[PDB]
């Protein structure tokens, strides 16, 4: 089906305390495969999935070299942005970049992205046509000019439509067993009363991959999501994910309160009634 | 595989 | 600048059974900035052998991070996650509840 | 773009020399290459930003620094005959902006010799069109012979009536060894200038072949009883024959 | 060999296609360049290619195939001023060495319509100690050969483009110091056409 590769980079300044912390992470769908952390032992790009370990030493040197180039740009960016916004040297600030590409079921290019943030809000972004930029404010307008004269969108479009998809396809065949598996959720339903006036009903989806899932509650046909407590999908730690949905329910209608589960590892979607 | 031309903001 | 408080979930990798080896998870997510102190506690005492995932972020640029330890749950042993962040006036203690 | 200095150099074994390289474009990444006939471009030293340098594949005998982003000098402390090459400075943005391309400097031909009494200026002669060529082709080829020079550091030009010409001229691409067996062999170069016969037969026009030599400087010392083979211009001429 | 190029030299006549090929070894290469270097000067950048497929600009078309690791340069409708050596250049990143091939030299032959090959004797203007034989107007298939011993200095064939009556001509010069040497005895060991004019 549809597949994606993203890289995520975070760089945080440490005023009075030397170089910024730099963390880069690579994913294919919801599966991590590479990391770099500037506080770690190796000082290299490191594998995080078994199917990427089979790359030879030139991959490992190149990626290490390039992630070092990235740390540097972000290092200088923290200094540059602090200048653009006239902030003091006393505070810590955060730079974030995310880039990558989506492919469809036939594995051809669908979409490419390259987003940049300062202090947790949008700074500059590559538009969907991979030709043009959205700048968040007047300070980011300076970067936009700088990158138009550096032909950055042209350089990124070449990567996002070529290299990025070429390399994702390589990862998806190398990682076939892992990356093209689909884990259906092991489902499960629990009752917890409070004081014999109400009852919480909790629907569970455990052990699923990929992370995308929909849980909806429903009072016999019409959906009851004006009561539902829905936690964030959380990692189990073994490559799979967990999520739960709950309604506070009067003592009698638990028969006619149904829980609806949607995940792509299921052929037909699941219905859960309390029994 | 990472992008090869990151450029300063 | 953006500040966001972390959401915290304490839970186990597999369904809990006393005397059976498992993993205890503390998932912190939705936070900004990334500076965060997280510890797993057993009966008040700090656990040393805790691993964490590499720092990543979601669509809204907020960070998430999993902290984990191998453990063997019993009836009497209490487990918790202790979290500190700029957005908190004192640190947060969230106790492990097995039905969650 | 990239400028480098000087264009030509003679040194004896042991002398020191610096090659300048300057760059206009805020490029972080500058590099030094040597080019040789047997083995293309070879990287000597490089630098991915101010303050900061590291070695290429042939760093030996070469010494480099980078206190400013604009400049990247390459120093030889003690010259050896194996450092006889064409050297190219190059620069490239790195992490900086502008066009994502590497550009080259125009080059320095350097020759290193054991004895600098090997340095000789060229002898220059203009030969005159064959009357058999004039009668058969209606065209008149003048050839010029620059002979006897070392090192091969010349620029040849033709100047009819006082202004330099381009349209008739075929110059040789590279000079030729007169004794192609010795390390310090002297060189020769030939050029052609073809005008029509009804322009050569005009007695008013003066044809001049001009060879520029790069040799010793003012501050080099000369003990031989020859004439000191400095940088100079050597010319030969012919007038249009009234026939 | 990190970057491998096409052998050389390449003779093509004016008007024809010069096709250049290049091979690299690093899978993770992301940037591909063609440089042009005329003899005695510096490499000049002429094409950049970044994506698979063709990139046309003027008379140059580049082609890149990253699966077979192949970079290509076509020169449509060649001219004598395309005569140069052409360098292929490949890199992976911001900080990676730009890897140069050894270059392929392209020689663009002038069309001469109807050649009359001829060896003419030249005497000097002032007072030189030799003479010269000029072999001129000859065929583009005609190769001149090497020096005889350490006496007979023979130059390579070169092209002049008289911007006059649109005349192009190949020429080469041989000379010797001592005169046990005529124009007949200058190109004895050279593949010279049998209808070559020998006047004196």
């Amino acid at each position: 089906g549809s597949h994606s590769m993203r890289y995520f980079f975070t760089s945080v300044s440490r005023p009075g305390r030397g170089e910024p912390r730099f963390i880069a992470v690579g994913y294919v769908d919801d599966t991590q495969f590479v990391r770099f952390d500037s506080d770690a032992a190796s000082q290299r790009m490191e594998p995080r999935a078994p199917w990427i370990e089979q790359e030879g030493p030139e991959y490992w040197d190149g990626e290490t070299r390039k992630v070092k180039a990235h740390s540097q740009t972000h290092r200088v960016d923290l200094g540059t942005l602090r200048g653009y916004y006239n902030q003091s040297e006393a505070g810590s600030h955060t730079v974030q970049r995310m880039y990558g590409c989506d492919v469809g079921s036939d594995w051809r290019f669908l979409r490419g992205y390259h987003q940049y943030a300062y202090d947790g809000k949008d700074y500059i972004a590559l538009k969907e046509d991979l030709r043009s930029w959205t700048a968040a404010d007047m300070a980011a307008q300076t970067t936009k000019h700088k990158w138009e004269a550096a032909h950055v969108a042209e350089q990124l479009r070449a990567y996002l439509e070529g290299t990025c998809v070429e390399w994702l396809r390589r990862y998806l065949e190398n990682g076939k067993e892992t990356l093209q598996r689909t884990d259906a959720p092991k489902t499960h339903m629990t009752h917890h009363a409070v004081s014999d006036h109400e009852a919480t009903l909790r629907c569970w989806a455990l052990s699923f991959y990929p992370a995308e899932i929909t849980l909806t509650w429903q009072r016999d046909g019409e959906d009851q999501t004006q009561d539902t407590e829905l936690v964030e999908t959380r990692p189990a730690g073994d490559g799979t994910f967990q999520k739960w949905a709950a309604v506070v329910v009067p003592s009698g209608q638990e028969q006619r309160y149904t829980c609806h589960v949607q995940h792509e590892g299921l052929p037909k979607p699941l219905t859960l009634r309390w029994e | 595989l990472l992008f090869g031309k990151p450029v300063y903001v | 600048m953006i500040q966001r408080t972390p959401k915290i979930q304490v839970y186990s990798r597999h369904p809990a059974e006393n005397g059976k080896s498992n993993f205890l998870n503390c998932y912190v997510s939705g936070f900004h900035p990334s500076d965060i102190e997280v510890d797993l506690l057993k009966n008040g005492e700090r656990i040393e052998k805790v691993e964490h995932s590499d720092l990543s972020f979601s669509k809204d640029w907020s960070f998430y991070l999993l902290y984990y330890t191998e453990f063997t749950p019993t009836e009497k042993d209490e487990y918790a996650c202790r979290v500190n962040h700029v957005t908190l006036s004192q640190p947060k203690i969230v106790k492990w509840d097995r039905d969650m | 773009g990239v400028t480098q200095t000087p264009k030509f150099q003679v040194l004896k074994t042991g002398q020191s020399m610096t090659l300048q390289c300057a760059q206009d474009m805020n490029h972080e990444y500058m590099s030094w290459y040597r080019q040789d006939p047997g083995m293309g471009l070879r990287l000597i030293h490089y630098s991915v930003g101010a303050g900061i340098t590291d070695q290429g594949e042939v760093p030996n005998g070469y010494n480099v620094s980078r206190s400013t982003t604009e400049d990247f000098p390459l120093r030889l402390l003690s010259a050896a005959p194996s450092q006889t090459s064409v050297y190219f400075c190059a620069s490239r943005p790195g992490l900086a902006g502008g066009r994502p391309e590497q550009y080259f400097g125009p080059g320095t031909r350097l020759t290193v010799t054991e004895d600098l009494k090997n340095v000789f200026p060229p002898e220059v002669a203009v030969f005159e069109p064959s009357e058999a060529e004039i009668s058969h082709t209606q065209k008149a080829t003048l050839v010029c012979l620059a002979t006897g020079f070392y090192p091969d550091h010349v620029e040849l030009s033709w100047w009819v009536n006082g202004k330099e010409v381009h349209s008739g001229v075929s110059t040789d691409p590279q000079p030729l060894k007169e004794q192609p067996a010795l390390n310090d062999s002297r060189y020769a170069l030939s050029s052609r200038l073809r005008v029509s016969a009804t322009f050569w037969q005009n007695p008013r026009n003066h044809f001049r072949c001009q060879v520029q030599f790069y040799g010793l400087s003012e501050n080099d010392e000369w003990t031989q009883d020859r004439a000191k083979p400095v940088t100079q211009i050597v010319s030969a001429e012919a007038w249009g024959r009234a026939d | 060999k990190e970057v491998e190029q096409n052998s050389g030299p390449l003779s093509v006549p004016e008007g024809a296609i010069a096709s250049l090929n290049c091979t690299y070894s690093d899978r993770g290469s992301q940037s591909f360049f063609w440089y042009r270097q005329y003899s005695g000067k510096s490499p000049e950048l002429i094409m950049s290619i970044y994506s698979n497929g063709d990139k046309e600009d003027g008379r140059f078309t580049a082609q890149l195939n990253k699966a077979s690791q192949y970079v290509s340069l076509l020169i449509r409708d060649s001219q004598p001023s395309d005569s140069a050596t052409y360098l292929c250049a490949v890199t992976t990143d911001s900080w990676g060495k730009l890897q140069f091939g050894a270059g392929t030299q392209v020689v663009v032959t002038p069309d001469i319509q109807n050649p009359d090959p001829a060896v003419y004797q030249l005497r000097d203007s002032k007072s030189s100690d030799k003479s010269v034989c000029l072999f001129t107007d000859f065929d583009s298939q005609t190769n001149v050969s090497q020096s005889k011993d350490s006496d007979v200095y023979i130059t390579d064939k070169t092209v002049l483009d008289m911007r006059s009556m649109d005349f192009k001509s190949n020429s080469a010069v041989a000379w010797s110091n001592k005169s046990d040497f005529a124009c007949a005895n200058a190109f004895n060991n050279s593949i010279i056409p049998e209808d070559t004019f020998f006047p004196s």
